[PDB]
């Protein structure tokens, strides 16, 4: 079997202290990354899931492993995909983090423990922002049984299913598995390959890139005769990249500081791509590549590429300080423990403004029927239209309000 | 859709430690 990158980005959602990192442990193997210098930028983890199918039973012929000795059949396994998985963080507090991961993923899995409360507050602020940023292809995991009793775990269900009546996704696949005795990560990867299809992506599509994660790698010991460059942790969605090509960081960078300003986005040339495990060349859209640039690892260190937007050489992406929102609103809040009604949007207010992956602190300049006019105040970048998911102080820490869209 | 899960259900508290 010929060694693949990512082909669709599933990502997993649920609560704090339930075991997301384990949940992701049983699926794939390789434990999560956040658990100094590398890796460190947003609250996400990296493991590879393989999905190797023996067609030579049913469920259990999508195995971890591609060698075939478990299910009965001594044939070996034939390729069908390999997956990458972005864990989004279930907190009231880290919500920008979050709302990044979510443009980012193509799929999604909810975990829900059986011995806790039916109504959460944080799975059902992830649901909200699913339904948002259009994240559909949903599949719905128990994470505790065993702790359960036989009834208690059915009564659960029943109470799920009822929660799941008034939402736009109606056909939600529901699975009962375990992270610690391993059991039932077979009928998961089933549900994967078939409720899941892959949305038509080609070459034709100018190339673009959105930034997570910073990578430096300096090591303790070694010295500065061999240094590796600054690499990002970036996904593609659209347009095919390889190696040798000019990269923009588009937002701005703070270098020089009475006066002005007067800066190009950050000019960077690919020297090297890190994807799966071993050296590739070609970069398929679809997953997180670390794409090694020739920006310094000074740059790439902890807290500086968190949601930044990239574009390729020959293609102008424009800079906005005054955005056109077009924004609905909905009924009560969701996130709180007491759920609230929402009100009307008072002038001049700090709003956390997530377009995509870019978190920006914003003010309402007007307030009309169905669109606003918000002024940012640090720079964001708009290049279509973009899926935007707003969030309010109301109560202490951040709490969403509704969806809004640019009309540019 | 809960009609296929309940036999997964089934068959996992057979095989439990």
């Amino acid at each position: 079997i010929i060694n693949r990158q990512a082909t669709i980005n599933i990502g997993t959602i649920g609560h704090v202290a339930h075991g997301k990192s384990t949940v992701v442990r049983a699926i794939s193997g390789v434990q999560t990354v956040r658990f100094l210098e590398r890796n460190i930028t947003i609250k996400l983890g990296y493991a590879n899931a393989k999905i190797y199918k023996c067609q030579e039973s049913f469920k259990s012929d999508k195995e971890i492993s591609p060698k075939c000795q478990r299910p009965g059949c001594p044939g070996r396994y034939k390729l069908v995909r390999h997956v990458s998985f972005v864990d989004c963080p279930g907190h009231d507090i880290l919500m920008s983090t979050m709302l990044s991961g979510a443009a980012v993923m193509d799929a999604a899995l909810l975990l829900i423990a059986g011995n806790e409360s039916c109504p959460q507050p944080q799975t059902s602020e992830h649901l909200a922002a699913i339904e948002i940023m259009k994240l559909k292809h949903v599949i719905i995991l128990q994470n505790k049984v065993d702790l359960m009793r036989e009834e208690s775990a059915l009564e659960h269900q029943k109470s799920i299913l009822k929660f799941i009546r008034g939402t736009i996704a109606d056909g939600a696949p529901i699975v009962p598995i375990s992270a610690q005795l391993k059991y039932n990560i077979d009928a998961v990867n089933e549900f994967i390959v078939k409720t899941i299809p892959v949305p038509p992506r080609d070459f034709m599509i100018s190339p673009r890139l959105i930034v997570i994660r910073s990578f430096d790698v300096n090591k303790p010991g070694a010295e500065i005769e061999d240094l590796k460059g600054g690499v990002a942790g970036g996904s593609i969605l659209n347009g095919v990249f390889k190696l040798g090509d000019e990269i923009e960081i588009r937002p701005g960078i703070v270098t020089k500081d009475k006066g002005k300003i007067q800066c190009k986005p950050i000019f960077s040339n690919i020297v090297s791509l890190f994807a799966e495990q071993n050296d590739l060349k070609f970069a398929v859209p679809g997953g997180l590549i670390g794409v090694g640039t020739k920006v310094d690892p000074t740059l790439c260190r902890a807290d500086r590429l968190v949601g930044q937007v990239v574009g390729a050489k020959g293609h102008l992406p424009n800079i906005y300080t005054d955005i056109e929102i077009n924004y609905f609103l909905l009924r009560r809040l969701l996130g709180v423990k007491k759920q609230a009604k929402v009100r009307k949007l008072e002038p001049n207010e700090v709003l956390m403004v997530n377009i995509g992956s870019t978190a920006t602190g914003a003010r309402v300049v007007a307030v009309k029927a169905d669109m606003a006019r918000l002024q940012l105040t640090s720079p964001a970048c708009t290049e279509i239209n973009e899926k935007i998911a707003l969030s309010r102080r109301i109560e202490k820490h951040w709490r969403l309000i509704g969806w809004a869209t640019i009309k540019k | 859709v809960g009609l296929p899960y309940s036999e997964l259900l089934s068959r996992f508290f057979n095989i439990l430690r």
